[PDB]
């Protein structure tokens, strides 16, 4: 039925809107029965999704695209199928397939949403994989590898080793200070400063990191800053270390005044 | 809610 099945659909939409999902679903099926058009299936999938039956929704939709292809259905509507699969997978917390099905939807028909939803799901995946990468024992293994390359003056490999440590333990200030040490040896000073800064936000009480920052600042003739960094360094050294690296601070203080 | 057509 032309106008006949469109009423069943419309009746579904009325029930769907009042959150009566099984009632919506049955009218969507009636619509399909009367007139083979995949819109009605996309709509049933919406009802299934809203019920929280995410597997049923994906099932309904996978079938919808297969039947839509056989029927040569409009590229937009099958793009919605793929898009809803993406949503359903995202509700299932399966980030791979949500991304895969967003790609599939954009391939069929590029829209603004879905492009935004893809970038958000990709963002969310990056964050997750990063949080999975974190490993205590792999971090300690990297810290040991770094010291080995550092003792053998292999700065480029030490940098890599210490980057693995930063990735394996993003909260350990030693990784940044250590990469900062190797970077300085390679005379990449602005980078050495930046790693020292992140080391100091990770551990405000980490003296060695203040000393590297200042040393690298002196090396790039940033004298005003070097003296400030050295003050901060001396304050935290009194508090934390009983001023046990004061002679080292002083030498750098003297060079930064000269 | 998801869009119905």
């Amino acid at each position: 039925g032309g106008s006949m099945a469109d009423k069943e659909k419309a009746e579904g939409n009325k029930f769907y809107k009042a959150r009566q999902f099984d009632e919506a679903i049955e009218h969507y099926n009636k619509a399909w029965e009367l007139h083979k058009d995949i819109t009605y299936l996309n709509n049933r999938a919406a009802a299934e999704y809203e019920k929280g039956e995410y597997e049923t929704a994906i099932s309904t939709l996978n079938d919808a695209v297969e039947q839509g292809r056989e029927m040569r259905a409009d590229y937009k509507v099958i793009s919605k199928s793929f898009a809803r699969i993406g949503n359903a997978y995202h509700k299932l917390g399966d980030l791979k397939k949500t991304i895969e099905y967003y790609q599939k939807s954009l391939t069929e028909h590029r829209t603004a949403d879905i492009l935004t939803k893809l970038r958000n799901a990709e963002k969310e995946l990056k964050k997750a994989e990063a949080e999975a990468y974190v490993n205590p024992e792999k971090a300690e293994e990297a810290r040991l590898e770094g010291k080995e390359y550092f003792t053998k003056s292999d700065w480029p490999n030490a940098v890599k080793a210490y980057t693995e440590m930063i990735k394996r333990a993003p909260e350990d200030a030693r990784g940044y200070s250590n990469r900062a040490a190797a970077l300085a040896k390679l005379m990449s000073f602005p980078e050495a400063i930046a790693d020292c800064n992140k080391a100091i936000e990770k551990d405000p009480n980490f003296v060695r990191a203040y000393i590297r920052k200042a040393t690298a600042q002196i090396a790039v003739k940033e004298y005003a800053s070097a003296l400030e960094t050295l003050d901060a360094a001396r304050t935290k050294d009194a508090e934390v270390n009983n001023g046990s690296s004061a002679r080292e601070i002083d030498q750098l203080y003297y060079k930064a005044s000269q | 809610m998801e869009e119905v057509d």
